[PDB]
């Protein structure tokens, strides 16, 4: 019933957005304000304030929210901290947005009773949506997300082209894919040469350079690419993936905090 | 919002006031409609002026009435909206926080509920204690029926920086009582500075550790009251008509608090319509600039003369940037500081030639009535009771912006503008 | 160096005109010590003031010796100085570059020689042609020998802001008259402003084509003039003493000349010291801000105006930075303007204050006639004559310093500090 | 009838493709051999050699060409250097591609007997076909070509809304258009305080950041632009730009070595 | 009786070699191997490991050390993660090197026995070594070391001429110092408009760009400085300024660990 | 009689300060003022100009200097376009300070009458200063200067250890020195296995990177090196190197200068 989520970045924010959308209470606070106006309008009580900081955490009445959510990314200590004094409180249900492995170690000796990593749990859903989907799969950059893809479909047991620009990646996906290649998917023969063009799925994981993410997709949709899946950083890159013929574009933080914002709803 | 609330709102304290003593109990006198909305605004804006007498004309419903009027804007119009709804509910979300944050001047608005009772209360605290102690010491003299009153009337109206004085000679009467020039002053020249320095000062408590403001007002503070008390010394010193005879000490309670009143005081201890023409000038720059920022009244609060004159300073020199105790002034104050700077003068000016016309009275009493009408300073050259009715209206507009203040009161009907693109430079020469 | 050489340079023609003056063939009348290093010193600073007659005291040497020092300082002192190397010599390094770029007023110093040719050849171009030719087609009447003199005599302290007329009666005399108001007019208006204005409308002559400056002048110039045609003439209608009783056409004479001759003329149509105090009012602030920048004579040029008054427009609606004509207005323009702002009038106020008790004399007199002093504006409500010696050398320096302008006049004796250490911020309220 | 282009950049491989196009005999020659490799087709004679040796000059006849185009971008001295021992052979005509103001100058006194800037005297072209089209004229970035658009545009009497990101160029530009404005095409407001929709014709001139020229047209063809003249950088950023809802795309070296390739034909 | 230290960093390795010194069992232990290995015969036991795996800590009779040192820097996790991780085998006194201000506070709810900050716990030391040294006092460089000192000289009572590059560090130390100055030690007429040549006891605590460490102190010998104190770097940081005439160098991270070698010895 | 210099660089700057020493006139001259100023006591005349401009060039009577000195470094084209101009105004002798080796062809075909390799010609003649101030020869840091040394002394006939940081030099140097060695003169162990301490003469001619320079000559200093001959950058760079106990420091652009300005004294 007490909902309340620590930190409006895109998860977090993507999360009071939903919640208020179906119809529950949303106690939205980041530790800005910049974020906190933005969504005055989209949360139950918009709050400016710092999860660190004790009396704050109480002069909020946030013990009364059964369900806290840290999703407060970057500084990770931030992310810590909290969930810590949260556990003091003893809060209910306390779900965290860990950042890396260990995060997900120490988050859990702490309390956590519910960790989550946006761009791993995304790929594992992405590689049940083209494993549901239909044969031939293939997914360029293994940052996270495209590293939790053809982790995944491997495991189920289907076809799956890895590939990222350098090889570091490409390497420990050796024995994780059944093709791992080491290749730049802006350059058209070596897309060509790695025929991609049998494949019907195609996954465009490649983070950071957005042009990276673009230029590919817009190669891809040249090959006749059945359906070619991306994921978008910001808005625009929405918009413009949207034009080049994307059938398929994937917000990592955002469409998973909607399905939290599900999980946080059905839990009560 | 912010803003307007504080402009419609004062505004309606003046009016229904207006009505509080124009009522048969109150006056003895018929109260024509005309002085009767003034001399209440006078007293809520805690300016010093009024068309009739004050102790004779009303009762003491009319007295009473007055320090209610002159309690409400002594600390603003927020201050005394946000302390109804903690001793009588409590609890007060970040709606209405920044309310109180424009109505003493705060540049924050995550706290300014809990402080509310502080000052109200703290208010109350120097005024009685200060007044019917140390003001009732010398004054039980009329009785117990005017010494009780008397003795707490001018503290509500000294601490607030009012001028209303109850018996006809408005102070002057105690030319050189030690007591009084003692009493008195201390009120409205510590309720003149800010509150800030005033609750600096106190959990502070360190030679050192004043923040620039704090820290300025004091420096500026006395240090121009030596320039006052020695102006006002130099040229009413062989002035027959005031403290020109008086005696050897009388003669430094007279130019000491004529150096102080000015402050938005509103007390004569002497007679300004009898004083070397020299004189008056000085006091029209003495009264324009207030004292203080969060203070209690003023025009143009002493902080802002400061800086644009200082900043100036540095100008004619060469240092980069406006840098006072080592403790450089960032860029914006200084525009600000302007804006209130030409405000004030701008608008006086529309007075003192809205006024030329409307009433056949001298010059210099013309220039010097505005300026003190516009910094609610309280002394008058003796216009006062003989403003005509012309001149009311817009005299009574004069008070309230100014009380008001230049800057928060254009923010009501301004609407803000955000403009997001820029434009080619713009070359001109003003050598 | 560029100041100091404009500061005691400019200073030594008063001193060596005053005994060129002074002189028994000049003088009909004994000329005391003291109205002779005056009346040399307000024709030399284009002023307009005078503690002897003008047409009359002196002599046909004491007349022309006023031209030659009208003329001096009618395009500053550094426009002269640079005329005397290129007629007789030529050639000019980048040393003697540096000064005429403060006596004109230019941010350029590569190149103030060649023009120096220009500047005055054009002077005595438009003051001719324009004295000689159309000033003496209604002034030949007194004959050609004065009515040769008299119509020169007027253009070369008409078209450099003056205010000497020869006849005692300041132009007075032609109230109606359509030569006078229409030829006399068009010489200080332009000669009023600035250098830039006059020349790049001449190359430019494009309706758009002008630069922000000259842009400005033109608009503020005209439309200014409008609002003082518009006052004089509600003001001064009905007052029976000027204006008020002349007919339907020589009141428009009147007003219009007198809404344009506090621009630092100097030339009276009318009579001041018998006109609604409400008139004498608006002028002051009229003939406080001059008219143009490299113009010829004023204290705040009209630009320092419109700058620090809109700008303060754009502060109390939101516009993050101050834009004129969709030309945004760069950062220092404004803290220039402030400081030549402030600086003319903490200065006026010196006077105002130290002329109050050296003579006895009325209020609305003594800060009019502080304020004409200053921006050297020629018009006196009749106390010029009556100037006791002590208000002399003082107000001597009032038209001293506001001819040379607050701000280069500053700079000669302002050790230059430059701050290479920044400081923490401070912050300080003054709402 | 003997004619050599030197330097096979975007502009000096623009002239040897389209002179072969004509029927025309054209001395492809680059510095390296990477270009020379892919023009071995598309000219009478693709040779790899450098400009600045002598022997290289004479042992490959250029004596006997009476149109030498120098056509090599960035390093100005192999330009220059060039066109001064062309011009020691007697060579009749010599055109030369100018990088900067000064290289006009300099190339100007060695004797060059023709100057040619890309970018500047393609915006004057454009400036041509855009006044020649019909009222609401602007132009987004002012670059060397989007300057040379707003100057030409303002000269033959055209309202010109100038705009840029910085306001460094914006300055210089206060008197050569209706309208200089500081803004930055990427945000939405801004386009909208400036009034942009009632502009037929909209010129996006931003050049590097691709993404600056992509976005900005992209926000233009929502605010319904009638016609969006946008300035592409490779050939993708055409791809692109045209699924976005380019109403024409502008290609400076590109489309001026065929105009410069038309002018040497029509000469003899 | 029981050492053992955590991490060879810095001051992880100040620690193996002072304890190895005084003659007290180290088992010394680092991630990696590379300093593992020059520290084979500066502890009684190197070992090369992984703190946050649990078969590890076993296996190297961890639970045997009363006294456990976590000094790796860095990856603040792997700091908690051990610590935590650490306060399960039970172990007596866990002492751990935090990096910044939250680093504390959860190593203070997870059980750490003891937090030091080099840094900070250093310049306090310093702040009495000048202070028990005898006037004058300025600090360059207001690190998180130059801010140690600025901060605990003001509390003893003693005038503190801070002073650092930017102003971001310069305003929260406003009411710190005796005076706050915003400046750059490079620049001489800086130095000397700041009359800093009446100062007997200067302080460069400019950290990172050792050049600014350097060039200061070069300047500072020259206006005659009775006593100049620096932070060095690095090994050569020290020579270099020692040649310079730095009248002291101090390492943080090193001296620090001497000195904690010395606690834990005394401790038992 | 007539001297003049444009371009106040380090080299320019050099020739303006000794003429002027000498007791000669110096039209001094460079394209802003900020060098301009600080030489206003430094030359007969202080001017502040463009040398590309005409009327610029004429109004400063440049035309009566028989000796015209280009020494504006960087944009080649403002030293080539200037020297083009003043071969125009029939400038008896003009010198100009060349950058690369093209630079060298195109100011010869110019007529410039003398130019000018600050960073060659000085490290010949240095090659000449160590040969006949005495046998084991080894120069670091094979730069331009560094590199004109290892050429001229295997001219001479003397061993020459020639080594830099990569081996991009170190190639074209295989015959161009005794022994071509690739390596980093701050490691210890490069230092020793190539028997550097046999070499009475070390030569650290590596620019940039200042702390290369410096350690370098620091590490020599501890090898007892009999005299170590430094490369400086800045003038602090100077008095570092000169407490480290460089036996000797050179500044290309500097000490050539003086040497020019001796060059054109005796030339009439
Ligand atoms: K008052
Ligand atoms: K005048």
């Amino acid at each position: 019933k007490q909902f309340a989520v620590i930190g409006l970045g895109r998860f977090g924010g993507s999360i009071v957005k939903e919640l208020h959308r179906m119809g529950h209470e949303v106690l939205a606070v980041d530790i800005n304000e910049e974020k906190v106006n933005a969504y005055a309008s989209y949360a139950t009580h918009a709050v400016i304030a710092n999860a660190t900081e004790e009396n704050e955490l109480l002069s909020l009445g946030i013990r009364n929210f059964e369900y806290v959510i840290v999703a407060i990314g970057a500084n990770i200590q931030a992310s810590t901290l909290t969930t810590l004094l949260l556990k003091e409180l003893d809060i209910p249900n306390i779900w965290v947005k860990a950042q890396n492995y260990y995060h997900h170690k120490v988050l859990e000796k702490i309390g956590a009773d519910r960790i989550i990593h946006p761009e791993k749990d995304m790929g594992v859903k992405i590689a049940q949506s083209l494993s549901d989907e239909n044969k031939q799969f293939a997914v360029i950059g293994l940052g996270r997300f495209g590293g939790s893809i053809v982790k995944e479909l491997h495991r189920m047991g289907h076809e799956v082209l890895a590939v990222d620009i350098n090889e570091e990646k490409v390497n420990a996906y050796a024995s994780y894919a059944t093709h791992a290649v080491i290749a730049n998917a802006t350059e058209e023969n070596e897309l060509l040469s790695l025929g991609i063009r049998n494949f019907e799925y195609v996954i465009v994981a490649i983070g950071a350079n957005i042009q990276a993410s673009t230029l590919t997709t817009l190669l891809l949709k040249e090959l006749d690419i059945p359906n070619i899946w991306v994921k978008a950083q910001n808005y625009y890159h929405h918009k413009v993936l949207e034009k080049i013929g994307a059938d398929r574009i994937i917000h990592p933080e955002k469409d998973m905090g909607v399905k939290i914002a599900q999980s946080l709803s059905d839990e009560n | 919002t912010p803003p307007q609330v504080l402009a419609i709102g004062f505004f309606l304290t003046i009016i229904i006031g207006a009505v509080l003593l124009m009522l048969p109990i109150s006056t003895t006198k018929p109260l024509s409609w005309i002085d009767a909305l003034f001399t209440a605004a006078s007293a809520t804006t805690v300016t010093g002026l009024a068309v009739v007498d004050t102790g004779t004309q009303f009762t003491v419903f009319g007295q009473t009435v007055i320090m209610g009027l002159i309690q409400i804007g002594g600390l603003g119009f927020m201050t005394f909206a946000v302390l109804i709804v903690m001793i009588l509910a409590a609890a007060i979300g970040l709606k209405e926080r920044m309310l109180v944050q424009e109505a003493l001047n705060q540049p924050t608005i995550g706290g300014v509920i809990g402080l509310v009772k502080v000052l109200f209360l703290f208010s109350i605290s120097i005024e009685l204690i200060a007044a019917l102690i140390l003001s009732i010491r010398l004054v039980p003299q009329y009785g117990w029926s005017s010494g009780l009153f008397a003795s707490l009337f001018h503290a509500i109206s000294a601490f607030n920086n009012a001028g209303f004085s109850l018996w006809p000679d408005n102070l002057m009467s105690y030319v050189g009582d030690p007591t009084v020039n003692l009493v008195i002053t201390f009120l409205f020249i510590t309720g003149g500075i800010g509150f800030t320095v005033l609750f600096d000062v106190m959990k502070q408590r360190r030679f050192k550790t004043f923040s620039l403001h704090t820290a300025l007002m004091l420096t500026g503070t006395l240090m121009l009251n030596a320039i006052a008390m020695l102006t006002v010394f130099i040229l009413e010193y062989s002035n027959p008509g005031t403290l020109g005879h008086l005696a050897a000490v009388d003669k430094l309670w007279a130019s000491y608090f004529q150096a102080v009143t000015p402050r938005t005081a509103g007390f004569n201890s002497l007679d300004f319509g009898s004083m070397r023409e020299g004189t008056i000038v000085f006091t029209l720059l003495l009264m324009f600039i207030g004292a203080g920022s969060a203070s209690t009244a003023s025009g143009i609060k002493l902080t802002t003369f400061i800086v644009i004159l200082t900043s100036v300073i540095a100008y004619l020199r060469g240092k980069k940037e406006t840098v006072i105790f080592r403790r450089s002034i960032k860029y914006p104050i200084i525009i600000k500081a302007l804006a209130v700077s030409v405000t004030s003068l701008f608008i006086v000016f529309l007075g003192i030639f809205a006024l030329t016309i409307t009433e056949q009275a001298p010059f210099l009493q013309i220039v010097f009535e505005t300026f003190s009408a516009f910094g609610t300073v309280g002394l008058t050259m003796g216009l006062t009771p003989e403003l005509t009715t012309a001149g009311k209206c817009i005299i009574i507009v004069i008070m309230f912006i100014g009380r008001i203040g230049p800057l928060t009161f254009v923010f009501s009907f301004a609407a803000t503008e955000q403009s997001n693109i820029r434009y080619p430079d713009g070359e001109v020469f003003t050598g």
